[PDB]
């Protein structure tokens, strides 16, 4: 056995870390490796997690984090069996990948424009929850050509496109992914789609 | 920023087939906030659209009636490029081609392509000829002197005709090009400047025909 | 700066709002016998009197509520803490940091007074 | 197919004058309509997409108004580089249908052309050819007559004219009639002569050059 | 009912003062009195983050800035729409808030802006007439001031 490419991770910064790591040759990854991670801290546990398959020798583990402050860093060591094959750090604040937003709906109040509105995915408890900038995504199910993406740079999450920049009689699908500037993170996956017909 | 480089103007037989390439820089052929265009340009056509190629979740192609039976547009993802091709071509389809970056959600042409003039001719290329102009004898109206170019006898069009290597722009008249009986083209490019640096500054015309590639730069002394 | 600042003052901005039943406590005022230190060990410092405070009243049934908000609360607190003790260490860096004799102060008051240092350092730390 | 005529073919207009194009559509297309401008010897360039919002770098006198089937692009306090043609377009459905075009030319005070004329370098006459040139630069309005005079000769049929587009500074004309003879033509006579008629002009200017000075 | 302004003066309105607790605790006198309708003190007679008894107060959490200035706009794409604007105060510190309508509009919409971002309407109708404006809040990084500055001079965008 034998490391490929090093384990990287990512963090919601909430609950669930994901590190991902290919192997030199096929592996069982359930049987074979476990991947030991502890918050280097005074007051802490040590936690086991059991590798998911991805691929032939791709390995995929989660993680538990109870709650993640931005100096958090985790120790992660990869065992296969008795013998140490890699040792490393994670500071989740470093590798944030932010939950996907939801209870995304279409509203018709206003004639002169289309408001859409969905939901921040993290709790006010949470220290993303004033950093998601988010990044609509609104495409015609006629015209395939017509597939724009707005950019909401404002705290609210909510959107109003004007009406006139929208065609009568054809239906449009949106869905919306999250990203937050002040922690430098990646873009979230995109959230479930939906879909209205305007006349 | 978006810079859009065509291919080489030239000549098609008739029935041949026409094609030409576009090279993208800053922005990628694959983009799916984009589509990519190729509109062509003529007196009996107007401005006409012949298609367009994008990729969103898988490439799609789209056609004018006009075209559409002679028409072939495709992405090449690895020179960043789209190309276009029409055969069967009659010298109707002469004309200046573009390629153009079109907003996808609201089908307007954001950039274009400086324009491409193939022409449908069975007759064959013939390079130009250039020949000075005589700067002072009768002429230095005032204080600017005026001199230029003669790029005579070429076909077919176009002729690039700059002055220093692009580094003289101001006074420069380049005279669209004539259809001589003989049947080929001719043009004339002069530009006035100051009558007291004929001596001193040292002016060439830096012709350039690409559809013969041919390339001279022609010195003009006083005479 | 750091965001670490902003996640400090965004805790303690909650809890100074939010108080409960065992938020009248005594804690050891750092800052009243504060002899010159350095910056970092008033971090460190502080760090250390809330960590000895949620390990001390976590279990603590005096500290919990009779109603399921009252529970929430507690629960609540205790967590804002953890998160408090955790990026002020960091922010320090210092292994140690013996806290030496200082007069008391109550839970509330120690948070209010160190929500307006965090406040004043985020005000110089402006680029 | 959604087609689109527009309206007028030309017009010209003077520096700070208010210009207006307009453009009707076949059907109903709301507010998705383009307008180009094309200088001489460039590729279009957009000025205003859906009907009125201007493309950035677009001076702010360009104006565009209309929804349905009636659009307009206005042109306030026009500029000596406004000179070119302006073409409008369906944005609605493919495929694009382009307006006709509006060549939009600037209209100035009388300008007197500065008259040239040049003879045939000792490189062409080798190749038995000689091209004298007669350079008018920077007239208005285009409208001129030039004639050839060899040896005091008017000829006809020997000659050809060619215009350019309206200058983008200080939108004046030039022109340029180039004489053609063989060798042995050119050489059979000594002083050519070239009579310009403007209207600029309070008497015609005639340059003349004699063969061998 | 002292209120600091854009860490400038303050104005009191219905005496000495002293810092509670810290370097130079001796009662002063009020150099400018009003009319008796209050007192003001200088730039130098203000230390936020201090302990502030005349009635003792906090004085970050009674900080109103000025109103912005320079608005400008600029469209960052062919449908984005920016809105800038500068601050007297450390930029720091201020939670903008940006308000905007149209003319057929019977009410004005609003949008937080933190201090990091910048604020812009991501879709635009090109056939309406826009304004906008916008106040700051000194909040809540800095202090924990409720009371926003005065609105700016509007600003306007757009035809028909
Ligand atoms: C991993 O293995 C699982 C169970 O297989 C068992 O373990 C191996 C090492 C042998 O001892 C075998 O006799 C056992 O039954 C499978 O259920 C699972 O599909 C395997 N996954 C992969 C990716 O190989
Ligand atoms: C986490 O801690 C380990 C050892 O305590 C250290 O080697 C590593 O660099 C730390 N990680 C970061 C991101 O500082
Ligand atoms: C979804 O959003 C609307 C307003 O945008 C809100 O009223 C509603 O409660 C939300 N639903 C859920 C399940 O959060
Ligand atoms: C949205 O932002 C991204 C960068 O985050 C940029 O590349 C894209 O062009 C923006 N889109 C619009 C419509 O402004
Ligand atoms: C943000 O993170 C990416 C990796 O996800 C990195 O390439 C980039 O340099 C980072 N930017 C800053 C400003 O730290
Ligand atoms: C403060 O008081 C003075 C005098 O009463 C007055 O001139 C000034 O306008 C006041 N400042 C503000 C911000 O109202």
């Amino acid at each position: 056995f034998k490391v490929l490419q090093e384990p990287t991770c990512v963090s919601d910064y909430m609950s669930i870390s994901t590190c991902e790591w290919k192997m030199n040759g096929p592996t069982n990854c359930s049987t074979e490796l476990r991947l030991l991670y502890q918050l280097v801290f005074l007051l802490s546990e040590a936690h086991t997690c059991i590798p998911e398959n991805n691929g032939g020798a791709g390995c995929v583990c989660h993680l538990l984090m109870d709650d993640v402050v931005s100096a958090d860093n985790y120790t992660l060591d990869l065992w296969a069996g008795q013998q140490l094959l890699w040792k490393g750090s994670f500071k989740p604040s470093e590798h944030v990948k932010p939950r996907a937003p939801g209870n995304l709906t279409v509203h018709t109040n206003v004639s002169d424009t289309l408001l859409l509105t969905w939901s921040n995915p993290y709790p006010p408890d949470n220290y993303l929850y004033n950093h998601l900038t988010y990044a609509v995504n609104i495409w015609s199910e006629n015209d395939p050509a017509d597939f724009r993406i707005y950019n909401v740079t404002y705290l609210e999450p909510s959107l109003r496109i004007a009406a006139s920049t929208l065609k009568s009689g054809i239906s449009y699908r949106a869905r919306v992914r999250a990203w937050a500037q002040c922690y430098n993170t990646t873009w979230s996956e995109w959230s479930p789609s939906t879909k209205w017909h305007n006349s | 920023q978006v810079q859009l480089q065509q291919s080489g103007p030239g000549l098609v037989k008739p029935s041949q087939t026409l094609s030409l390439t576009c090279a993208i820089s800053g922005d990628s052929v694959s983009s799916n906030i984009a589509t990519w265009n190729w509109i062509r340009q003529s007196p009996s056509r107007g401005l006409e659209w012949l298609g367009r190629t994008y990729y969103r979740s898988k490439w799609y192609n789209d056609y004018a009636v006009s075209v559409r039976s002679r028409i072939s547009i495709s992405p090449d993802t690895s020179k960043n490029q789209f190309s276009l091709q029409l055969n069967s071509v009659t010298p109707e389809d002469t004309a200046i081609y573009y390629c153009a970056r079109f907003s996808g959600w609201l089908g307007t042409g954001d950039c274009w392509g400086q324009g491409t003039l193939v022409t449908v001719s069975s007759a064959s290329t013939k390079g130009p000829s250039v020949f000075p102009l005589a700067p002072s004898s009768k002429s230095t109206s005032g204080g600017t002197a005026a001199l230029g170019c003669l790029v005579k006898d070429y076909f077919p069009e176009p002729v690039t005709v700059s002055w220093n290597s692009g580094a003289l722009t101001s006074g420069v008249h380049t005279f669209p090009a004539v259809l001589q009986s003989s049947g080929l083209y001719s043009l004339s490019s002069v530009v006035t400047v100051p009558s007291s640096s004929l001596g001193t500054q040292t002016y060439i015309c830096n012709v350039n025909h690409k559809p013969s590639n041919t390339k001279v730069d022609k010195k003009v002394c006083s005479r | 700066c750091d965001i670490t600042l902003q996640e400090i003052i965004k805790t303690l901005n909650s809890l100074t709002e939010q108080k409960t039943l065992c938020t009248e406590l005594t804690v050891t005022d750092i800052f009243a016998a504060s002899k010159n230190t350095t910056e970092k060990e008033t971090f460190c410092r502080a760090a250390t009197v809330l960590r000895q405070f949620y390990s001390h009243h976590e279990k603590d049934t005096r500290c919990l509520g009779a109603t399921a908000q009252q529970f929430h609360r507690h629960k609540q607190l205790i967590r804002f803490l953890k998160r408090l003790d955790r990026n002020l260490w960091g922010l320090a860096g210092l292994n140690s940091c013996p806290v030496k004799e200082a007069n008391q102060s109550t839970l509330e008051n120690f948070l209010e007074r160190l929500r307006v240092i965090m406040q004043s350092k985020w005000f110089k730390c402006g680029a | 197919d959604i087609q689109v005529t527009q309206s007028p073919s030309s017009l010209s207009a003077s520096v700070g004058d208010r210009v207006t194009i307009t453009c009707r559509a076949s059907q109903g297309i709301s507010t998705w309509l383009a307008w180009y401008q094309q200088r001489p010897g460039k590729a279009p360039k957009l000025l205003i997409y859906a009907a009125s919002s201007l493309e950035t770098g677009v001076p702010s006198r360009f104006s565009g108004s209309g929804s349905g089937t009636d659009f307009t692009l206005t042109i306030s306090s026009l500029q000596p580089e406004d000179f070119a043609t302006y073409y409008c377009q369906q944005s609605y459905s493919t495929p694009w249908t382009f307006g006709q075009g509006t060549k939009v030319e600037i209209k100035r005070t009388v300008a007197a052309p500065s008259v040239f004329i040049f003879p045939p370098s000792d490189s062409q006459l080798k190749s038995g050819t000689a091209s004298v040139v007669c350079l008018l630069n920077n007239f208005y309005p285009r409208e001129a007559k030039v004639q050839w005079k060899v040896d005091n000769a008017l000829q006809s049929g020997n000659s050809q004219e060619s215009v350019t587009e309206q200058d983008s500074k200080d939108s004046t004309y030039s022109l340029s009639s180039t004489l053609t003879l063989s060798k042995a033509d050119y050489e059979k006579h000594k002083v050519y002569a070239c009579e310009v008629t403007h209207q600029g002009l309070s008497s015609p200017v005639t340059k003349s050059f004699n063969r061998g000075e | 009912q002292c209120f600091v302004f854009n860490v400038e003066y303050m104005n009191c309105t219905w005496l000495h003062y002293w810092y509670k607790n810290s370097d130079n605790d001796k009662v002063q006198k009020c150099s400018h009195y009003l009319f008796t309708s209050g007192c003001q003190l200088q730039k130098k007679e203000i230390h936020l983050y201090q302990t502030f008894v005349v009635q003792m107060l906090k004085l970050q959490n009674l900080v109103i800035p000025w109103a912005p200035e320079n608005l400008t706009l600029h469209k960052l794409s062919e449908s984005q729409l920016e809105l800038n604007w500068n601050n007297r105060f450390l930029n720091h510190c201020l939670e903008h808030l940006v308000q905007y309508r149209t003319d057929w509009d019977h009410s004005w919409t609003e949008q937080s802006v933190d201090y990091r971002h910048k604020f812009s309407l991501p879709s635009v109708d090109g056939q309406k007439r826009y304004t906008f404006r916008v106040r700051s809040r000194f909040n809540p990084l800095c202090g924990s001031a409720q009371h926003w500055s005065e609105w700016s001079h509007p600003i306007h965008w757009g035809s028909n």
